[PDB]
RNA sequence: CCUGAUCAGGCGAUGUGUGCU
DNA sequence: TCTGAATCTCTTCCAGCACACATCAGGACG
DNA sequence: CGTCCTTCGGAAGAGATTCAGA
């Protein structure tokens, strides 16, 4: 019906056009007959009739009298819904400032009039005057005055002169301002200055003015004169159970404003004195400022008690306004809620549902089926039938169930597997039954969880719930290609009991003709469940082109494996059930079934697995008893030896032999060793426990201990929990974060005394407080991510470009952490991959890399693929298909229309519940390989090693294949025992250096001369006690004397004959500059060495780390970089902070940067750095990475760091989601050179708009424009959108709506939130087909 | 607890909350995200348009269900009209362009 | 019974056009346009629509051709009302 | 829209606390 | 005399649901 | 009754306050 919403300021003509009548009196009702006042707030002659088509005085009660107003009382007889629509106005008797345009920060009046906000408050709140059109006087246009200043200005200027107070002066200023002269003079003063803060202030003011003249507004519309009131049905007067009426706060607010206005009209009628009308206008201003936004004043006015009133801005803002409360999340009919329970007999496309909830949800359906078959005549008969509950309504209900899906929901809906569809099955009871395989996907146990059910009414919703949301379609998670139907606990205990083997049981070694008589043996009881047996089996290998080949043979297996083989479908081989079948094996069993046969055998096979698991877990009877936890008999002796060793260490310490920290670390090391010895003793004692005969002699085997099978199958627990149930439970923590030297020597089978339990309670309350605050941080992070995303639907088919990132398998320096196959899976290449042999097109450049191509890359050993990431895609307003990749929940490529921002932000923020909240010696290579240097400038010393004159040398370990498998970072001035491409041995030290000293190593040799070194100004002779040291020490920077202030030392290396040895390549000598804290080692008149030290220069992870990445905080001590290439030198003598000068070779040098003091430099004078180099140390800043290296560099940095967090905690997330959140981060850009474009210079605009700006200029004959990209945080790149409904449904609504009001910012639709608010179709797939139709319509 | 069609609220025409008051469930913001994550569009449209607000649309919906024609009409949420009257009751003109 | 719709997704290869084509077909069957082209199992019109898609005889082009041939007949019976 | 006989009557906003997930 | 870089001051938000309970303009002149 | 008379948080953003070299 309508496209884009428009917003603007409110003219007084517009407000009188809205309003129907004037409101004058404060009285609302009459309380005897509750018909309202003549006009009042609630009304009849202004807002409408009270009831349906009835007059007020009792004259017209019929549609035949419709339309004419009453002659007595004037009531336009129309529906009472009209009192929801009509509005009214209040004629103020004095103008009044609008508080959203006064204290919004930035103040719109405060930077339109170019005036301090304090002085504008003093003008508006009636304690000062201000000049308006002064003339040829001794006063300025913006001078503020007081009473005596105005008296003096009148007694000097009793002639033409003007200075007023209140809102009248501000309105006269805003009326007597011509915007054209202001725009011209401000462009003049932009062109005629050089000051940066002036340029910032002037560009804000010129943007306000040139966007204000473009709008049709007027600056004196910011001052109210005619104020609107809200319609009475939106501020209703509720009847409490009692005498009076309960009212909302707005009636009190409007009543106070109307009373104050009437008193001001009385005072201007009766010609009041000036101080009294000043106080009266001040009270009217404070009343209107209390009504429009309460709380921005001082003591906010209160109604009856210690609570402030709730005003109009409070009825929009916050967690309980109308955006986050009534328009995003609505309350819904046809729904319900109860408690869930299990019911294992279901098939996983259906759920239980009570009969009472079914009959209460499907009342109109049962009505429509009863008055169609003819069993009831009308709606009253149908209502009495379904209330009396005759026998026919259960037949009718079993007919209306049959194929009608419902939607089950759990309350903390994190990710998209939290709303699913089910067919109902009727249950007598009051609890929703729920299939057990789905509960891991819900992450819902049965300790009292409540779930809600919703009903799809219409026909398209039933089809969406069957085709997209049905429980048998969501068997792959959208975060990663892993199943979500993992069999959880009873079924894996049952299968692990069913396929095992003891060394002897009933029916040993007899031969069997098939799995059928194996089951006929076990049901009768002649043969035990797990006892090995030769059977004849028949398996189908589908090696033909889709045709099933039958082979058959005799295998040597157990009985339980054969009975399990009567369930496996045709295509799978037999070697998938010949193992022990823990939890990992049954998960990969279902995965291989899904890879080979498809979907329907996998679903029906999951159902048969769960049935046979519950059945044979019931047949087992795996109990747990106090005798099933075997304490070792070495545990006592290991504890006695550990106590003997701490007694020996304490007897060393009690006579003055070791320190405190030495004893502490000694004690914690020997207790950790005793802990691991006890753990190995108990694990051996459990795992090889049972020894039983087979034909005579004994034999060991794996044990049938209860807790051992419940830990080995993987049903519940790990090795650490059975360690805490049998061996000692380690060393518990403390609230300092330290660790107590006396461990908890007991375990849960035995007792605990008081102190050990208390020490355990420390860590327990720590973990509980962590989870309890972790939930709120997880929810807020998911909200910010899904509101910076979801402007983004897959909306093309191919961008037809070539850009993209370079994927490599990752190496930290330990073992390889993520290989190439997990990263370059299912994502279309950009360049065709060069075969490393000779020039072959190995893959074409537009092929979706499925698993076969990934294995071919694994064959031919390719280490880097230039793949098409999202962040370099070239799609207007969206993301094309062949830059995204595979869907990861389906098999094929992404479809044109599926929203990916929402699934991306949900898969990133969903594992936030699993994230915690509270050296430098040498290089020790691991495996034998080959050496590759990277970015080194080195020289061979006299000793035969290799020394390094560069600063970022990387040492990569080539293997025998041609790929890198280890990498490190060698600092400046180390020792390399290798060279370029030499061979190593496993475990060899290949590089070694010093952690303390920054070395001052050399390159040439010969005689050494000192220049500009003074014993007294630059250096001194520091000698330590009993000659602990005897060498020259260079003094530091600021502490030297001013007479030697400008002087800097230089150690000059000359030849054997005193002539200057130059740097090889240049004609400058090889002198070295000594910085502060230098100690002269090799002295004056010394022939020196190559690589020679000339001085001695000594020196938070978790969910907030993910927040600090995606928000792009700068860290508290950042790492500075070099903004331009060139040689580096020092200037200013550190008056607080020390200057740094960087000078290029062939370009200009207008660069300088003042380093803090207080930050150590990893740079000498001679390190001629490149841009992208560090100057100090510290964490590296994302803004610096973007404005120096590039967009691909910053997106690699973000994906690697947040993957380090989510992968250290053990969670898989594919990189598509992090890359698309990065794309929504770095959307805005700034303009540098306008050229022939339509933008001002120092201006910000979105990248899409500037990209299709100079795409029409570039194909034509003009000059383009230059953009510099600008990375924003997610709470800044969501408040800066080409739309205000998104930015108002997000955080603070006040500044968003004030900027929209002063700009006239027209909001087009076609996001997702901008359609969810307005109540139409989303432009995701189904509605996206509809919007394609609508866009080709217009 | 279960609700087919009961009493409605007064200031914004939505279903109530609770059990003692005969009220319906709360289709929250995360559930709106979970239906936007699928390509379900008609389901979300009726979930926050016809089942919850838009008094003309929901009376036509009840008549169509009891006659046997599963068909919805979009209309417009009445609480969005409430939002327009609240923003318009300030000095902020807001309209709907054509 | 149509627990899985994988054949229908294969025969209309978008996963999103299937809902629209099946909705258009089931609105033809419920309001009273036609009778199904497959013998039912006393099921509902939704299941009948997806069952016909799995048979492979309904999609968007067949729906448009049959609606045009039904709309020409209303204009082929109107020509007799003029004479 | 609901609950009672071509009719009659029902319809809140704050805090504060508790408890589940 | 004067302008950029460090320093001092107002704004906000903090997951999602259920229940129970108290309170709604009172005091006093006409 | 009728009517009315009034003191416990973390960070980004934007407006004041020193500062040193010219
Ligand atoms: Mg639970
Ligand atoms: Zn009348
Ligand atoms: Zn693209």
């Amino acid at each position: 019906e309508f496209d884009a919403i428009k917003i603007a300021l409110a003219s007084p003509d517009m407000i009188r056009s809205w309003s129907f009548g004037e409101v004058k009196k404060p009285e609302t009702i009459n309380y005897r007959t509750f018909k309202p006042e003549r006009d009042g707030l609630f009304c009849a002659r202004i807002f409408g009739p009270v009831k349906d088509y009835e007059c007020l005085c009792g004259k017209y009660k019929r549609l035949k009298h419709r339309g004419v107003i009453c002659e007595k009382c004037g009531v336009e007889v129309t529906q009472t819904k009209v009192r929801r629509e009509r509005m009214g106005h209040i004629e103020l008797a004095s103008p009044t400032a609008h508080i959203w345009f006064l204290k919004s920060l930035p103040s719109r009046i405060g930077l339109l009039l170019d005036m301090p906000l304090r002085d504008i408050e003093r003008v508006l709140y009636f304690e000062s005057y201000v000049v308006i059109e002064g003339g040829m006087t001794n006063l300025e246009r913006q001078q503020i005055l007081t009473e005596e200043q105005y008296l003096d200005a009148l007694e000097e200027f009793g002639d033409e002169f003007d200075a007023k107070m209140g809102a009248e002066a501000i309105q006269a200023l805003l009326k007597s301002m011509d915007l054209e002269q202001e725009c011209e003079q401000l462009r003049e003063e932009l062109n005629e200055t050089n000051s940066e803060t002036k340029r910032k202030k002037l560009t804000k003011r010129i943007k306000l003015l040139e966007a204000f003249v473009q709008s049709g507004n007027k600056p004196e519309w910011m001052i109210l004169t005619v104020l609107p009131v809200l319609p009475p049905d939106l501020r209703p007067l509720v009847p409490l159970d009692g005498g009076r009426f309960a009212t909302s706060d707005l009636n009190d607010l409007y009543r106070r404003v109307i009373n104050r206005n009437n008193r001001l009209k009385r005072l201007l009628d009766l010609a009041a004195p000036d101080i009294i009308v000043r106080n009266e206008k001040r009270m009217l201003q404070e009343a209107v400022d209390a009504l429009l936004d309460n709380g921005r004043r001082g003591r906010a006015i209160t109604g009856s008690n210690k609570r402030p009133l709730k005003s109009l801005a409070d009825m929009i803002k916050g967690k309980q306004g109308r955006f986050r409360q009534n328009l995003l999340g609505k309350r819904v009919d046809y729904s319900g809620r109860s408690v869930i329970t299990v019911g294992p007999y279901l098939r996983l496309h259906q759920c239980g549902l009570p009969k009472k909830m079914a009959l209460e949800l499907f009342k109109p359906f049962i009505y429509g089926k009863l008055e169609l078959r003819g069993l009831a005549t009308t709606i009253k008969a149908a209502k009495k039938m379904v209330e009396r509950e005759e026998a026919v309504v259960w037949d009718i209900l079993d007919e209306v169930i049959r194929e009608h899906p419902v939607l089950l929901n759990r309350a903390p809906t994190l990710h998209r597997l939290g709303i699913q569809a089910f067919e109902p099955v009727l249950i007598e009871g009051k609890a929703i039954q729920l299939h057990p395989l789905v509960c891991a996907a819900y992450n819902a146990d049965f300790d009292g969880d409540q779930m809600a059910v919703h009903v799809p009414l219409t026909l398209e919703a039933q089809l969406e719930a069957r085709a997209l949301m049905m429980s048998t379609n969501n068997i792959l998670s959208p975060a990663n290609g892993e199943p979500i139907i993992v069999p959880s606990q009873d079924v894996v205990l049952g299968l692990y009991y069913m396929t095992r083997d003891c060394v002897n049981a009933k029916g040993e070694g007899m031969v069997l003709t098939g799995p059928k008589e194996a089951e006929r043996l076990y049901r009768s009881g002649l043969a035990s469940l797990h006892a090995r047996v030769k059977v004849r089996i028949t398996e189908y290998e589908k090696d033909a082109n889709g045709e099933l080949v039958a082979k058959t043979s005799l295998k040597d297996t157990t009985v339980g494996r054969a009975i399990l083989w009567m369930i496996v479908p045709k295509g799978l081989p037999y070697s998938i059930v010949n193992q022990a079948l823990g939890k990992k094996a049954i998960s990969k069993m279902l995965n291989t079934c899904y890879r080979i046969l498809g979907l329907k055998p996998t679903v029906i096979f999951a159902d048969q697995i769960m049935y046979t698991g519950f059945a044979y877990a019931a047949r087992s009877g795996a109990s747990v008893g106090i005798d099933d936890m075997v304490i070792p008999e070495k545990k006592h002796e290991i504890i006695s030896e550990a106590e003997a060793e701490v007694a020996e260490i304490q007897e060393q310490f009690q006579s003055g032999l070791v320190t405190a920290g030495e004893r502490y670390n000694k004690v914690i090391d020997i207790w950790a060793a005793a802990n691991d010895r006890v753990s190995k003793a108990m694990m051996d004692n459990l795992q090889t426990e049972t020894v039983i005969n087979r034909d005579g002699q004994e034999e060991k085997q794996v044990s049938f201990n209860s807790i051992y099978m419940m830990a080995d199958s993987g049903a519940r627990g790990s090795a650490a929990q059975i360690r805490q149930l049998a061996g000692m439970r380690g060393l518990m923590a403390k609230p300092d974060g330290s660790i107590i030297e006396t461990p908890i020597t007991a375990n849960f089978r035995e007792g605990l005394n008081v102190l050990q339990y208390f020490i355990s309670t420390h860590g327990a309350r720590k973990g509980l407080a962590d989870t309890a605050l972790k939930t709120a941080n997880s929810g807020y992070l998911t909200r910010r991510l899904v509101d910076v995303a979801q402007d983004l639907v897959v909306t093309e088919d191919d961008c037809g470009t070539h850009e993209g990132i370079m994927m490599t398998p990752v190496i930290e320096g330990g073992d390889v952490k993520e290989p190439l196959r997990d990263r370059v899976l299912g994502r279309v290449t950009a360049e065709d991959v060069l075969k490393p042999g000779t020039a072959d097109i190995l893959v074409p450049r537009n092929t979706l890399l499925h698993e076969q191509w990934c294995d071919l890359l694994e064959e031919n050993s390719v280490d880097a693929v230039k793949v098409r990431s999202v962040v370099s895609c070239d799609t207007d307003f969206g993301v094309c298909a062949h830059c995204y990749g595979r869907d990861l929940a389906r098999g094929h490529i992404i479809n044109k229309g599926e929203a990916i921002g929402v699934i991306a932000a949900q898969s990133i923020g969903e594992p936030g519940t699993q994230l915690t909240m509270r050296a430098e010696s040498s290089i020790q290579v691991k495996n034998k390989g080959s050496i590759k240097l990277s970015n080194v400038k080195s020289v061979v010393n006299s000793s035969g090693k290799l020394v390094i004159t560069s600063r970022n040398t990387e040492l990569k370990l080539i293997d025998e294949f041609g790929r890198t498998k280890e990498s490190y970072k060698v600092p400046y001035g180390a020792v390399l025992a290798k060279g370029d491409g030499e061979q190593v041995a496993g475990g060899e030290t290949v590089a070694n250096w010093d952690p303390h000293t920054m070395p001052v190593i050399t390159e040439v040799s010969g005689f050494v001369r000192f220049t500009d070194m003074i014993d007294g100004q630059t250096i001194t002779r520091q000698t330590d006690e009993l000659t602990g040291l005897s060498s020259l020490v260079v003094l530091d920077s600021a502490e030297r004397t001013a007479g030697g202030k400008d002087l800097r030392p230089a150690l000059k290396i000359v030849d054997a004959q005193g002539n200057d040895v130059l740097i090889p390549g240049t004609d400058m000598p090889a002198q070295y500059f000594l910085p502060g804290k230098a100690i002269v080692q090799l002295e004056d008149g010394v022939q020196i060495s190559s690589g020679d030290t000339l001085a001695r220069i000594p020196q938070t992870g978790g969910l907030p780390r993910v927040a600090d990445l995606f928000e792009a905080r700068r860290p508290k001590e950042p790492a500075i970089l070099a903004e331009i290439s060139g040689i580096v030198s020092f200037g200013k003598e550190t008056k607080g902070k020390r200057r740094l000068v960087i000078t290029p070779v062939d370009g200009s040098d207008p660069y300088e940067e003042m380093i803090p003091k207080w930050r150590q430099l990893n740079v000498f004078e001679g390190e001629r750095v490149e841009r992208g180099d560090v100057i100090s140390d510290g964490p590296e800043a994302p803004h610096d990475i973007l404005r120096l290296r590039g967009v691909h560099a910053v997106t690699r940095y973000i994906v690697n760091e947040v993957q380090d967090v989510y992968r250290l905690q053990g969670v898989k997330i594919n990189d598509k989601h992090i890359e698309v959140i990065v794309r929504q981060m770095l959307r805005k850009a700034t303009i540098v050179n306008a050229g022939s474009s339509d933008f001002l210079e120092g201006e910000q605009v979105e990248y899409s708009r500037v990209k299709i700006a100079n795409r029409e200029l570039e194909a034509n004959g003009k000059v383009g424009a230059t953009y510099s990209r600008d990375l924003l945080g997610i709470t800044k790149a969501s408040l800066a959108t080409e739309s205000f409904i998104s930015a108002a449904s997000f955080q603070e609504t006040t500044r968003v709506l004030t900027e929209a009001a002063v700009a006239g910012k027209r909001d087009e639709l076609r996001g997702l939130k901008e359609n969810v608010i307005v109540g139409r179709l989303i432009p995701a797939g189904t509605g996206y087909a509809y919007h394609q139709d609508r866009m080709r319509r217009r | 607890h279960a609700r087919s069609t009961g009493s409605y609220s007064l200031v914004t025409q939505q279903p109530l909350g609770g059990k003692a008051q005969f009220g319906g469930q709360r289709f929250g913001e995360m559930e709106v995200w979970a239906l936007e994550a699928y390509g379900a569009a008609y389901t979300l449209q009726e979930m926050l348009t016809v089942k919850s607000d838009d008094v003309n649309g929901r009376t036509k919906m009840y008549k169509n269900i009891v006659d046997g024609n599963h068909q919805m009409e979009p209309g417009m949420p009445e609480s969005f009209n409430v939002l327009l009257k609240e923003i318009r009751s300030l000095g902020i003109n807001i309209e709907l362009e054509d | 019974a149509r627990v899985t719709v994988q054949d229908a997704v294969e025969k209309i290869g978008n996963r999103f056009d299937l809902v629209l084509v099946a909705a258009r077909r089931a609105r033809q069957m419920q309001v009273g346009g036609k009778d199904p082209l497959v013998p039912e199992e006393n099921d509902k019109t939704t299941v009948i629509a997806l069952r016909e898609i799995e048979e492979g005889l309904i999609n968007n082009q067949i729906l448009d051709v049959r609606e045009r041939q039904e709309q020409q007949e209303q204009e082929a019976a109107e020509l007799q009302a003029v004479t």
